[PDB]
């Protein structure tokens, strides 16, 4: 695997691709 | 955090597994 | 709902997600 | 316009409804 | 057709949309 | 190359056909 720069709605896709059936939490800082 | 680190620098898929349930 | 920064092909997705069955018009300035 | 405002600043989904048919 | 600025995972989509059944090669410089 | 030119400048779909098999 390679090191990725991920920003946006593009990232959460990788959260789904990585996770999938486990589901994830998406926690930005605001 | 991840959102910030993956977006300010680079992160790996191994780091992403940490936030799966 | 939250305020979004949208740019690109990423935006037109939100046009589809917002609109859907109504359809939309996509009008950039050029 | 919307394309410019959503991309130079932020816009809301309510503003997006204006361009649905 | 119009001239596009393409960067990222967004691009490879256009590689699929352009190519499709032919398949493509994705060759970045690193 | 294409990845760099489409991402540093603009490219056209005709240029993309060159990398289909
Ligand atoms: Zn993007």
């Amino acid at each position: 695997f390679v090191n990725q720069h991920l920003c946006g709605s593009h990232l959460v896709e990788a959260l789904y691709l990585v996770c999938g059936e486990r589901g994830f939490f998406y926690t930005p800082k605001a | 955090g991840i959102v910030e680190q993956c977006c300010a620098s680079v992160c790996s898929l191994y780091q992403l597994e940490n936030y799966c349930n």
